[PDB]
DNA sequence: ACGTATGCTATAATGTGTGCAGTCTGACGCGG
């Protein structure tokens, strides 16, 4: 996680797609004030990303529905 | 005093260094000796011959 | 480079023919420069300046 | 410079390509402890204003 | 030396050279290269106008990270719009064709 | 052939008529009365004299091709105004204005900073003065010794001293050696950086924050007449316009305001610390 | 910027900023000196008669 | 400010005016004293804007009050002074104005359109002579030129139907009359006629250049200008110092003297002056003009005040110091430091020491951020003067935000990308930046007194991407080669090789150990050596068919070290690897070894654990340098002073007359270089094993601890190469001219050199370092050429769909094979369902990576051929696919779609050569026995009984029992053979001999010798000696060959007994053998011969080491594609040869195909031999004749893998004599690029039409239309480039004018308007937008679906 | 009124030149 990022580049594959998943959520925690998955143990944003990624909590697929699983409760309570 | 890296030798091919050192210390020996003479108080004539 | 006569040659400005074109100098302290060289017919030639 | 008693080996890699291992017993003579003269000065100076 | 954000060069607008003038060390096309080699684009993008040119950047980048908030936000070196018009003056269009 | 624009058209000279005395007389009659091609002659043929004139008035300056161009239009003026009844020469006429034509335009194109005449007449007595000087002090004459000899002003010399002074180009290299220029060090006076952009935006921010967490009756009386939130800097008496209408109850609480301000600046810790500020 | 073997005696063949301006900067000789005309001259134990 | 393209036009009168705020009618800059504006000068503010920020001159309007009011008085608006560089300005020119870069930049342009000459047009603008516009009467046709006197003639006799006009105003009436639709119709109907080469490319290039005028909307008039735009005054400063005094660009001095000469021009035209000064003051103008757009060009460059040229417009966007590559492409960056590096052998490898004063000014912005979280801070002045107060708890707040944050380290230069990596900073207190010692490989860091750049990743995807990416942990293998720069060296490498190195008993002998703890025990306890040999129980793991990992407990005799050495090693390889002692080479497999087996983790620990042991235990041994360590040899005073009477034993047979000088020169260079290697070998042979003295019962021999020894043997620091100087013998010194001395040096750096052997060793010394720092511009600018042509290849797609692939074969030359079929075929993609020699079962499937393991049954099945998945048979336009490259060599697995190849590649190739600046092959001896095989050899028999060979490249192999190459050798021309073709041979058997200092001329045919067109004076000389007198002949060139004798080729004719020709068997061939230039020649005229005598001995002086100053050059030429001066001929289509005529001795060739009738001719020289003789069945692109072959020949011909099998073997060749490693697959990557484009030849559906030369991915796009549609193929046939030409080529004229040339890119694409829509790197750095690679390949793409939908 | 700008003088004079000249390999573009 701190040392090793390889662990993290399994449960992706592509290193670039990586990063851009790892920003996306890293930036939800940084601004959302989102919680992390992983005991943060006194670690940025950086490092946690990759964790959840590491151990397989965060995808592409996964932080997409996600998203508009929020999106969507605010549809219906608009209108 | 200081301590120097060996391989910074072969390579560069400047063994005046290494003869800079061995007589730097044969020189020193000598100053060590007179250093001792002129502490233990000796002699004119002693240190005449040495 | 001293002033005075300097004789030179670049041995094959035309590496097509491959010839020592000999050329000469008079190089002043100071005034015009004064050239004398060959070339592949070996016709000598003047290049004052 | 200075002369001082010197050791050709190794040591724990402080002196990997080169590097130097230097004593404080060396810094505590203050021998190569060296001196910088610095100039600096101020100007009065006549602005439009 | 060190420098995080200090004078600003007169026309190209990029920091300027040395400690003697307080200067950023200069990431040359070499340096740009091996960014290139790495993949690693916002870290060249973020040398090539934050911390360079992108006037807007350089100083909403300084607030956005003073926030926490490290986030890219470009919009394009000074240094290219002088070229713009530099090209411009030797008589040639040289404008920017939208999407 | 020939493609030095010099040497075309000092070769176009040296194939114009080369007047005699009474050849001169007899254009110059005609050209006052307005013959055309005599003024054309007269001038054609004296553009030969120019190009000797422009020899003397030539590495000061402008290039020898400025001095001919601007030397022409002093023979113009010569043949504009010149008197064929007299039985003096034209060569000599026309010279007082080739010579006076030149020196006029170097003084303006010769500066990049425009520098009018009067100043510039005035500079050369200065420094003409100091070649005197210079010769039998054997040093170069200072402000004082300049102003000693004319018995002038101090400033004045050393005023026009100061418009004399010369300029080095932007791009002009560093150390004879190609590595960076005056621009590559030269820094940008109107920008400071993002530390400074951000200090007026956090400092003013804060300032925003102060005035709605103080009173709202002692923020519309103080923003409003700095300028802060209102959008001209008022004075004490002109707070009136808007609401107050008062210039006793303004003062009072203008400084209502900033007295519990300055306590506000007390307990967050600054007051004498950003005092030396 | 090569070494000449007429700078023997003349200039030092190790002495040069190992920079772009490598063979042309050169330091003088020791016992080296100006020729009275312009060329440089080195000093030399004449034999006479062996 | 999100755009699309940028375009390029060409600026109308009225265009210009679009952009400009006012006219500057005005050199004046500001008023004297008022620092302020004059009245609609240079810097005025009624044109260009206000001075600060929302202030008019005067001052009556004054900040955002009045937003976008206009003074009265002054007249300036207020505006923010953004606008002081962005709005321009004009000037009207009284008389029209030509532009220098449509003239002089060539082609000439403005008379490329008009089919005009320069002379002509030059000439009508300076004034020498009138040009015909359009003669109404017939009589004067247009464009022709009428001197001073021409031009009155027709004006009287003819005059007013004639009009005719000089300067600037003439040449614009002429292309403003031309007509680009009438001359482009005419220019097509010539070109049907009789077409030539010349003819059609000259109509072809300017009918395009006429449809293309025509398409761009550009009109030719705006080529001159009647309009001239004004740069905004803040891009070219009038500014003042702090000094008083003032500074100003050029521009502005420059700008003077186009506006003072243009208003003298409206005054002279008020008076109506006579047209003389009319001409001068028009020329003058011109001559302002051009020097304001390029000043140094037309002529002199107007010189200013320091009598150095004024920089003009042109020269801000004129390479180096231009925007582009100075201000643009390269920046000065914040956060960012730079200051003396030293070592950090404490460190881990993703650590590296930051002082904490430098990391406290680098994270500012991130303090002060910090600091309001936490409530320290209220606003952030408050947070500036906390931190300039350096207080205690601002370092803990600053020590908070530093950890889990990444740096990037720098050092320059910048070859490979590995010159940046990555690591977590550690906060030192001193003004030293700590590196990681085995990192100093990629950077190539000594601590000498090296500085490294420092930055900080500001953004979060910047802290991912430093993490990720450009981590040093992450960074392991070069991209270069598969193998690790992370390998330990110097004192690291040293202290493993004591470690494991064993002695004789010593200390605890033969004893009996539980574990590698207990060896430790002892060793520390002082009861046992590192040298000591022990039985030792270890338990050595093993891993299983699966990811299980077996144990296994076994005793092993090893030494003390070595079992502690065990203890680093992690559980998972063998014992056997330790059990060794341990070199750099060893140590460099163990790490690939562990990466290959374990992963990445175990590495970066096992990396450090040997690092630390290694230097601790360096540390513990105390290797010095004592001068009794440079052993001299027992018997130096033995070998030299009966060297030396060897020598002057020669001397006196000289003086006496018989060993010629050049003999003796050559024969005394080989006394002295055996005498050397002589020295040498004792000087080892006494110091490698100088430990004979020994104990345990007597005696026994060992390997020597001579300390210089050990430091050479373990690989840490010198080699044998350098102990020679040390100990032995200096050797022998070379000239600055390039001769060697006869007399070497014959003392070493311990005896002490004599006066003239150190001035000796200068020569040699001074031109190896004037190559150090001059010869690398040439290198680097390689690699600089390399990258811009691969700059755009980027992996694109996954699978490029095609089942094309170069085929490779095993590279063996010399003996040893050089690259087997593992490593020059590893992690390519089979292209080719290739299986085991047994065709009944397939091996290995198509789509499929080779691995290592998978290569290892390339071996059990001993593999002949593989046809690899290239990258110059991908078929994917606009990149590759993951399949044609394979593996990723840095990572070390297949690579990832998005990472950008192309500069990985080109770094690869010119990082070597940047950092990288005894041919006595008598005889071939066999090694292991085999049958004799000879390929592409053509001998003959001689009157001694011996195979001498009468061909050029012949090669000799080596067949094993079963029937494969082991061993190949390269025999020469005119080479004694032992045995023949098929005859067997012993091991140890000299099976080719042949004298290496000459190049022989052999005969094939017996009889005398004629002597033709060898007159002596004109082509040869002659020189005899003494008493009998024995003269030989010297052949002269054209070098040293008068004009009489050029055309005169000399050649030794052979003839019978009655005088006529030989006629050589089985051929119509007379038999004649041309002598070349310097050929010296001992048989004069009238000489009885057998076939297989010498007839001539050409000199073969090759006594200048290539090394890699004198090699590069090679590889750039054939990069840049450059034909060789005597390029080898191939046959274009296959059929049957037939000879033809013949002219003067030159060669022409009628070769009539089978299936084709048309014949076809080509020429050939004289004095070149061709390999085929006449009437045969050739193929596509046998080889004709010997020589250099020419790359564009390869392609030609014998299609696309041909070429890039010449250029990947010729490139490694030069890179393999240096021992530079680099994958095939990054040569052919510029390979790729070097085919971009491609001449069409047949008509298409599309307008392409012949001479045309687009891009091959275009044309194969509308292939692809073309096979769905019918309609007519667009036939083809690729063309090679250059690479500087390849660069120019990319319809990105951005990426071409960044490179070079840039004066002519950017007119070109002026004229053609041609609007770039941005594909490469170079062309989004500049606007400094995402890279469409690597991190930005997810994003681009993403935009690429907001264009297709909708 | 103060600052800047425009204006004229009358022995005769009538065609400039100036300034570094061991770069070099490689590539075209106009005549001849
Ligand atoms: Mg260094
Ligand atoms: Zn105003």
């Amino acid at each position: 996680a701190r040392v090793t990022v390889q662990d993290a580049v399994e449960k992706i594959g592509n290193r670039f797609d990586l990063v851009l998943v790892a920003a996306r959520r890293a930036r939800q925690m940084q601004v959302g004030g989102k919680d992390p998955l992983v005991p943060e143990e006194n670690d940025k944003t950086t490092v946690i990303a990759l964790r959840e990624i590491e151990e397989g909590l965060i995808n592409n697929q996964i932080l997409d529905v996600r998203e508009r699983q929020e999106q969507q409760e605010q549809e219906a309570a608009e209108l | 005093d200081i301590v120097l890296n060996p391989l910074g030798v072969p390579s560069r091919m400047n063994i005046g260094q290494i003869l800079e050192t061995h007589l730097g210390m044969a020189a020193k020996g000598i100053g060590d000796k007179i250093n001792a003479m002129l502490k233990q108080q000796q002699e004119v004539a002693k240190l005449r011959e040495f | 480079r001293s002033p005075g006569v300097f004789f030179d040659s670049d041995k094959g400005k035309t590496h097509s023919s491959g010839k020592v074109l000999y050329n000469a100098r008079i190089i002043p302290y100071r005034g015009s420069w004064l050239d004398f060289e060959f070339d592949p017919k070996d016709n000598l030639f003047v290049r004052i300046d | 410079g200075q002369n001082m008693r010197v050791a050709f080996m190794p040591w724990n890699g402080y002196n990997f390509e080169d590097s130097i291992l230097v004593s404080e017993r060396v810094v505590q003579e203050d021998r190569f402890t060296t001196i910088h003269i610095q100039e600096l000065a101020c100007v009065s100076r006549d602005t439009k204003l | 030396h060190a420098r995080s954000t200090g004078s600003y060069s007169l026309v190209t607008q990029q920091p300027l050279g040395g400690k003697a003038q307080f200067g950023g060390q200069r990431f040359g096309e070499m340096e740009v290269w091996a960014l290139e080699a790495y993949g690693a684009a916002y870290t060249l993008q973020e040398m090539l106008t934050v911390k360079s040119d992108d006037v807007n950047g350089r100083t909403k980048m300084y607030k956005n990270i003073v926030d926490g908030n490290h986030q890219m936000e470009p919009g394009m070196p000074e240094s290219f719009n002088v070229l713009l018009k530099e090209i411009r003056s030797l008589g040639i269009n040289i404008e920017l064709e939208d999407e | 052939r020939v493609l030095d624009a010099t040497q075309l058209y000092l070769g176009e000279i040296g194939y114009s008529p080369l007047l005699t005395a009474e050849e001169e007389v007899y254009f110059a009659r005609r050209a006052l009365r307005g013959d055309v091609a005599s003024r054309r002659r007269m001038i054609e043929s004296n553009l030969r004299l120019v190009v000797k004139i422009a020899r003397r008035y030539g590495n000061r300056g402008l290039a020898l091709l400025d001095l001919i161009e601007e030397g022409n239009l002093g023979l113009i003026r010569a043949v504009e105004k010149f008197d064929p009844e007299r039985g003096f020469r034209f060569s000599t006429y026309a010279t007082w204005w080739i010579r006076q034509t030149i020196e006029r335009a170097i003084m303006n194109q010769t500066r990049t900073i425009r520098l009018p005449i009067h100043i510039v007449k005035e500079l050369n007595v200065y420094l003409r003065t100091a070649r005197e000087l210079s010769h039998k002090l054997d040093h170069e004459p200072s402000a004082e010794e300049i102003a000693e000899q004319l018995d002038k002003p101090v400033d004045d010399v050393s005023r026009m001293l100061r418009l004399n002074e010369r300029i080095t180009s932007v791009d002009t290299p560093l150390g004879g050696d190609s590595e960076k220029a005056l621009l590559d060090i030269l820094a940008d006076e109107k920008e400071n950086g993002p530390e400074d952009t951000t200090q007026d935006d956090d400092m003013k921010q804060s300032i925003v924050k102060w005035l709605f967490e103080l009173n709202a009756k002692q923020r519309e009386v103080l923003a409003r007449r700095f300028g802060l939130l209102g959008y001209e800097a008022a004075t004490l008496e002109d707070v009136g316009r808007e609401i107050g209408l008062t210039r006793e109850r303004v003062r009072q609480i203008q400084v209502e305001g900033l007295r519990r301000l300055r306590e506000i600046l007390q307990t967050q810790g600054l007051n004498i610390e950003a005092l030396f500020l | 910027r090569d070494v000449h073997p007429t700078h023997y005696g003349r200039v030092c063949p190790i002495e040069t900023p190992e920079g772009p301006n490598i063979g042309l900067i050169n330091s003088l000789s020791v016992y080296a000196q100006t020729n009275e005309y312009g060329f440089l001259e080195t000093p030399y134990r004449k034999v006479t008669d062996g | 400010e999100e755009f699309d393209a940028i375009k390029i036009a060409l600026a109308s009168p009225d265009m210009i005016r679009s952009w400009s705020f006012g006219e500057v009618k005005k050199p004046e800059t500001i008023n004297y004293r008022t620092f302020k504006p004059e009245r609609d000068g240079l810097f005025c503010a009624r044109i260009f804007g206000p001075v600060k920020d929302y202030e008019c001159l005067c001052g009556k309007y004054k900040r955002l009050k009045h937003r976008g009011v206009i003074c009265e008085k002054c007249g300036v608006e207020v505006t923010q002074t953004k606008v002081r560089r962005e709005r321009m300005g004009h000037i009207e020119l009284a008389s029209p104005t030509a532009h220098i870069w449509f003239l002089k930049s060539l082609p000439s342009r403005i008379g490329l359109l008009l089919d005009m000459p320069l002379r002509d047009i030059e000439r009508v603008l300076y004034f020498e002579s009138y040009v015909v516009i359009e003669g109404g009467m017939t009589n004067l046709e247009r464009q022709q030129i009428l001197t001073e006197e021409q031009y009155l003639d027709a004006l009287e006799e003819f005059g007013d139907e004639f009009d005719a006009k000089m300067g600037a105003e003439a040449i614009q009436a002429l292309l403003k009359s031309m007509d680009l639709e009438q001359e482009c119709e005419q220019l097509r109907e010539e070109l049907n006629e009789t077409n030539s080469e010349t003819k059609r490319k000259k109509l072809t290039k300017r009918i395009k250049l006429l449809e293309a005028f025509v398409q761009s909307g550009n009109k030719p008039e705006w080529m001159i200008l009647t309009v001239l735009p004004v740069l905004p005054p803040d891009l070219r400063p009038l500014v003042p110092l702090d000094g008083g005094r003032f500074a100003t660009s050029d521009l502005n001095d420059l700008y003077r003297r186009v506006i003072n000469r243009n208003n003298r021009l409206k005054r002279l035209l008020d008076l109506a002056a006579p047209d003389i000064i009319v001409r001068n003051e028009k020329r003058m103008l011109q001559e302002a003009v051009d020097a304001l757009l390029d000043n140094g060009r037309r002529g002199r460059a107007i010189t200013g005040s320091n009598k150095r040229p004024l920089k003009s417009l042109a020269d801000m966007i004129k390479g180096k110091q231009g925007r582009f590559r100075q201000n643009l492409l390269g920046k000065r960056v914040d956060y960012s430091g730079r200051s003396v590096i030293t070592v950090g052998p404490y460190l881990r490898l993703h650590q590296c020491g930051l002082p904490k004063k430098m990391a406290l000014e680098l994270f500012k912005p991130f303090i002060y951020g910090k600091l309001e979280l936490r409530g320290l801070a209220t606003t952030i002045k408050a947070a500036k003067k906390m931190v300039e107060r350096e207080e205690a708890v601002v370092w803990d707040i600053l020590d908070e935000v530093i950890r889990e944050h990444p740096v990037l380290l720098n050092r320059a230069p910048t070859l490979h990308r590995l010159g940046i990596q990555a690591f977590e900073p550690v906060l030192i207190e001193g003004k030293a930046i700590q590196l990681h010692p085995l990192v100093c490989a990629a950077y190539n860091a000594d601590f000498d007194g090296d500085q490294m750049a420092v930055h900080v990743p500001l953004t979060l995807e910047a802290q991912l991407e430093a993490r990720a990416l450009m981590m040093s942990t992450n960074n392991i293998l070069s991209p270069a080669n598969g193998e690790p720069i992370i390998v330990p060296s110097q004192d690291v490498v040293l202290g493993l090789y004591y470690m494991t190195r064993d002695c004789v008993n010593a200390k605890g002998e033969g004893m009996v150990l539980t574990g590698p703890k207990e060896a430790e025990r002892l060793y520390r306890s002082g009861l046992a050596s590192l040298h000591a040999r022990v039985k030792v129980r270890i338990t050595e793991y093993e891993k299983d068919a699966n990811g299980e990992l077996v144990a296994k407990t076994s005793l092993k005799d090893t030494t003390v070290g070595r079992a502690i050495l065990w203890m680093i090693v992690p559980k998972g390889l063998p014992y056997s690897i330790v059990n060794q002692a341990l070199g750099k080479k060893a140590i460099s497999k163990m790490l690939n070894t562990c990466y290959r087996i374990l992963g990445l983790k175990p590495t970066v620990i096992f990396a450090d654990q040997i690092m630390y042991t290694g230097f601790a235990y360096a540390a513990r041994s105390g290797a010095s340098v004592g001068i009794d360590d440079m052993v001299i040899p027992e018997k130096k005073h033995e070998i030299i002073s009966e060297a030396e009477a060897e020598v002057a034993e020669i001397q006196e047979q000289f003086q006496s007359g018989l060993v010629t000088a050049g003999e003796r020169y050559n024969k005394v260079i080989d006394i002295w270089a055996a005498a050397n290697d002589r020295v040498s070998k004792a000087m080892m042979d006494n110091l490698q094993t100088e430990t004979v003295i020994n104990r345990d019962g007597q005696e026994e021999k060992q390997v020597s601890f001579n300390s210089i020894y050990m430091m050479a043997d373990s690989g840490a620091r010198g080699s044998a190469a350098q102990i020679r100087q040390l100990a032995g013998m200096r050797g022998l010194m070379a000239k600055p001219d390039g001769s060697i001395i006869e007399t070497p040096i014959t003392a070493n750096f311990r005896e002490g050199l004599n006066v003239l052997q150190y001035f000796i060793s200068t020569h040699g010394a001074r031109k190896g370092l004037a190559d150090t720092a001059l010869k690398t511009a040439n290198s680097g600018y390689l690699t600089r050429r390399l990258v811009d042509v691969a700059q755009d290849l980027v992996v694109t797609e996954d699978d490029c769909g095609t089942h094309e692939g170069i085929m490779m074969t095993p590279v063996i030359e010399g003996g040893d094979v050089k690259e087997p079929l593992r490593d020059r075929v590893l992690g390519r993609v089979t292209a080719e369902d290739v299986l085991k020699p047994g065709t009944a079962d397939i091996l290995v499937p198509r789509n499929t990576l080779l691995h290592e393991q998978w290569c290892d049954l390339l071996e059990e099945n001993s593999v002949d051929a593989v046809k690899v998945r290239s990258v110059v048979s991908c078929d994917t336009d606009f990149g590759v696919c993951a399949h044609c490259y394979g593996r990723d060599l840095a990572r070390g697995h297949i690579i990832n779609k998005g990472e950008a190849i192309g500069v990985i590649a080109a770094q690869s190739i010119g990082e070597p050569g940047t950092q990288l600046t005894a041919a006595a092959e008598s005889s071939i001896q066999v090694k292991n026995k085999g049958s004799i095989k000879l390929s592409n050899v053509k001998s003959v028999v001689n009157s001694s009984g011996k195979l001498v060979i009468t061909s050029r490249n012949t090669e000799l192999k080596l067949i094993d029992e079963f029937g494969r190459t082991k061993e190949s050798y390269k025999v020469p021309y005119g080479a004694v053979l032992a045995k023949g073709d098929g005859e067997q041979v012993a091991g140890g058997e000299t099976v080719a001999n042949w004298d290496p200092h000459t190049m022989p001329v052999i005969t094939e045919v017996s009889g005398f010798v004629r002597f033709t067109d060898m007159i002596d004076g004109q082509t040869i000389t002659r020189q005899t000696d003494e008493l009998t007198g024995l003269s030989s002949l010297v052949v002269l060139d054209s070098a040293e060959r008068t004009a009489g004798g050029k055309d005169l080729r000399p050649a030794l004719k052979i003839v019978d007994a009655q005088g006529n020709d030989v006629l050589i068997p089985g051929t119509d061939m007379p038999a004649q053998y041309f002598l070349p230039g310097k050929a010296i020649v001992q048989l004069e005229d009238g000489v009885q011969i057998s076939s297989g005598d010498t007839l001539a001995r050409i000199p073969q002086e090759s006594g200048g080491t290539k090394d890699i100053t004198g090699g590069l050059p090679r590889v750039a030429d054939l990069f840049e594609a450059r034909r060789p001066k005597e390029p080898a001929i191939l046959a274009e289509i296959s059929g049957i040869v037939s000879f033809g005529k013949e002219t003067k001795g030159k060669r022409r060739l009628v070769i009539t195909p089978v299936d084709g009738s048309d014949p076809y001719e080509e020429m050939i020289p004289k004095w070149r031999q061709l390999n085929v003789f006449e009437g045969e069945r050739v193929e596509r692109g046998d080889v004709i004749s010997d020589g250099p072959e020419a790359p564009h020949d390869i392609l030609r011909l014998r299609g696309v893998h041909a070429v890039t099998r010449y250029i990947v073997n010729e490139v490694q060749d030069v890179y393999r004599l240096q021992g530079v490693k680099i994958n095939d697959k990054h040569i052919e990557v510029i390979v790729r690029q070097m085919l971009r484009k491609a001449t069409i030849v047949n008509a298409g559906s599309s307008d392409f039409l012949e001479g045309e030369q687009v891009e091959y991915s275009r044309v194969k796009i509308a292939n692809r239309e073309l096979e769905a549609n019918g309609k007519v193929g667009a036939t083809y046939s690729r063309d090679l480039l250059g690479i500087t030409k390849a660069s120019l080529a990319t319809e990105s004229f951005i990426s071409a004018a960044s490179f070079q040339e840039t004066t002519r890119v950017l007119t070109e694409a002026a004229v053609a308007g041609k609007r770039d829509e941005l594909r490469g790197l170079k062309e989004n750095v500049i606007v400094g937008r995402l890279i469409p690679a690597g991190t930005g390949y997810a994003y681009h793409q993403d935009r690429m679906r907001r264009r297709a939908a909708g």
